[PDB]
């Protein structure tokens, strides 16, 4: 039972890092596809035109 | 102490997890307490050899206890002798400062206010500054 | 042991948890980036073409 709640805990300590990857990737995709499109799109973009 | 512990964490680093680390973080508080007044170049050095292997650990990601707390305690020796152990610090403490984050502003103003306008180590200064900057094309 | 391994899975539970604050946080922080995205580019309609 001791083991089983090491990888239970593991297993929890698991979806925590995947959880942090996730939005860890999910906030660069934001930033480089969304706030940098948005960057351009009006800073550059709609100011100029 | 020092040198047992240091056994324990460089071998059993992944059994050691958080209550575990709650308390072997302690023992890494109170020996931190003690190389104020212990004095001795062997006990600097294999202390300093321990944090190190904490901090490889760390970037490894073989370390996962508690890092707010594990920090805190590098920040407190951080006035002392390791130099990649302050960029290592430095960049850890980034993560807490993010627009999105509660608190981030004020949680920079603390990293400049001592590793930036209390701080003259220039790499630890040119980390600061790199990691300004990220906070701010972030 | 086992009263540990529960507290441990506790504690590590609510630090996964807390990342549900920051779920909401960054769904925010796309609701203002996003929202002003369109609004700026149906500006940038409305004005500019």
């Amino acid at each position: 039972d001791i083991q089983m709640w090491k990888v239970s805990l593991q297993k929890e300590q698991a979806r925590y890092n995947q959880l942090q990857e996730q939005r860890d990737t999910m906030v660069t995709k934001l930033h480089s596809q969304i706030r940098q499109l948005q960057h351009d799109r009006e800073e550059f973009y709609n100011q100029s035109q | 102490i020092v040198l047992s512990i240091t056994r324990l964490i460089k071998k059993y680093r992944k059994e050691l997890q958080v209550v575990a680390w709650d308390i072997l973080l302690n023992i890494i508080e109170r020996l931190l307490q003690q190389l104020q007044t212990l004095d001795s170049p062997e006990l600097r050095t294999i202390v300093h050899d321990l944090l190190t292997t904490v901090e490889e650990l760390c970037d490894q990601n073989e370390f996962h206890g508690s890092q707010e707390r594990y920090f805190e305690l590098v920040e407190r020796c951080a006035d002392q002798r390791p130099e990649s152990s302050l960029l290592n610090l430095i960049s850890y403490r980034a993560q807490s400062i993010h627009p999105a984050k509660d608190g981030w502003i004020q949680n920079l103003q603390a990293l400049m206010e001592r590793f930036f306008r209390s701080e003259s180590r220039g790499a630890v200064r040119i980390k600061v500054l790199d990691v300004l900057s990220f906070v701010l094309l972030i």
